[PDB]
């Protein structure tokens, strides 16, 4: 409880009560999931970091057009 | 370490090294190709003036 009232404090400027955050995550539907993710995740650029085995690891352009589907 | 195609200048790099890739293809394939052409070009010339000489030497009065 005394990490979530300091964390606020200084990312929010105040402590948002338990009833309003469930407010507002009682109106998120499938489709404002979708308008955000077309936003800011939808063909958009990526960065990766590995370690080990890696012969068989995807090239970053690979990685960097499975951001978007060609099907529609 | 590989940098995303969509932050890079693609263009700009080719001519920036363009005068060091001339430089090394052109020298590669001056003694094996061009040295033997200049040679096959001079026998075609030497074969067409001897044939000129050698129809007026049966032929021509
Ligand atoms: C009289 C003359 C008449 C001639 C007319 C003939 C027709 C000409 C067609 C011209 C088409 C030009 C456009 C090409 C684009 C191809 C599609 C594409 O974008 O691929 C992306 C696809 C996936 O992209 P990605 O970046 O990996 O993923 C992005 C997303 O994350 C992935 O997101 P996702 O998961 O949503 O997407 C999955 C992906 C699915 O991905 C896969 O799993 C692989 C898809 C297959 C490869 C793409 C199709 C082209 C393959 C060429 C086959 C030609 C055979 C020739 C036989 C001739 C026999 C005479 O979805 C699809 O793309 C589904 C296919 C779409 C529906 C079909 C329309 C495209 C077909 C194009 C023509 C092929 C059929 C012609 C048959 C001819 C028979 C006579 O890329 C690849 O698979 C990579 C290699 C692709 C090579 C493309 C070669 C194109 C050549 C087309 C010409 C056909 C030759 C006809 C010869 C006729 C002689 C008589
Ligand atoms: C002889 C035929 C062959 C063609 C002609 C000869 C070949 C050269 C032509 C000139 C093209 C290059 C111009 C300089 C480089 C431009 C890019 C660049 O980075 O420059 C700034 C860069 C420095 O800038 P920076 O600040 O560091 O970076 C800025 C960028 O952000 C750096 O970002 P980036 O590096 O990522 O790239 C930037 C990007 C962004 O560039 C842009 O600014 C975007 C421009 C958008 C438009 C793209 C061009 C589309 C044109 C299509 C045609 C017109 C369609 C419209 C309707 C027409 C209706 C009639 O650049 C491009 O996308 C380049 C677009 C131009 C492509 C070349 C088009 C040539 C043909 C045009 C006519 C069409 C063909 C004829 C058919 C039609 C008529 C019958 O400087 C250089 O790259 C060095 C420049 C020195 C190189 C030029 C050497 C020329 C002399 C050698 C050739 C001599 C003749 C052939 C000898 C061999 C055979 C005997």
């Amino acid at each position: 409880v005394a990490e979530d009232i300091g964390r606020q404090m200084l990312a929010y400027g105040r402590r948002m009560p338990l009833a309003e955050f469930l407010k507002r995550l009682e109106v998120i539907d499938a489709e404002e999931v979708k308008r955000v993710a077309w936003k800011y995740l939808h063909d958009a650029e990526v960065a990766v970091a590995g370690l080990g085995p890696l012969f068989g690891m995807p090239q970053l352009i690979n990685l960097r057009r499975a951001t978007f589907w060609l099907r529609y | 370490q590989t940098i995303s195609p969509y932050q890079l200048k693609f263009i700009y790099p080719f001519w920036h090294t363009f005068f060091a890739r001339c430089w090394c293809k052109c020298s590669a394939y001056a003694w094996p190709w061009v040295w033997p052409g200049l040679i096959t070009f001079g026998l075609v010339k030497k074969m067409n003036h001897d044939v000129e000489e050698d129809i007026r030497d049966h032929y021509w009065y």
